[PDB]
């Protein structure tokens, strides 16, 4: 008897098997759509120290 | 004094930026270590699932 209840627990257990892969997955996405905004903040941010970077050059001509 | 003075705030802006980026250096170096931490687990796990293979 306490075996068959161990059997049908691990049933339990073994349907939770796909629950276990939900949060992965949900993870998974999270770190997808986080490079995804990394990659176009990543641009923008060359730009961006770019043009600092041409200020800084004519503040040096400028001294 | 005047021309002191341009160098000096040359010299301030030149540092403030120095120290921003290293900041910034800072926060991307510990999220690349965390990174590479965790590749590093999920390489040696499917490696260990390989070894399943052996075994099975």
């Amino acid at each position: 008897d306490i075996h068959r209840k161990r059997m049908e627990k691990d049933l339990n257990e073994l349907q939770a098997l796909i629950e276990a892969h939900f949060e992965n997955r949900k993870k998974e996405e999270e770190e997808l759509v986080s490079l995804k905004d990394r990659i176009e903040r990543r641009r923008a941010e060359r730009a961006e120290q770019q043009r600092i970077r041409n200020e800084r050059e004519k503040e040096r001509q400028n001294r | 004094s005047d021309k002191l003075k341009e160098a000096e705030t040359r010299a301030e802006f030149a540092e403030r930026s120095v120290t921003k980026l290293e900041k910034s250096i800072d926060d991307l170096e510990d999220e690349l270590y965390a990174q590479k931490l965790k590749y590093k687990a999920i390489s040696e796990e499917l490696d260990h699932a390989l070894n399943d293979m052996t075994s099975i």
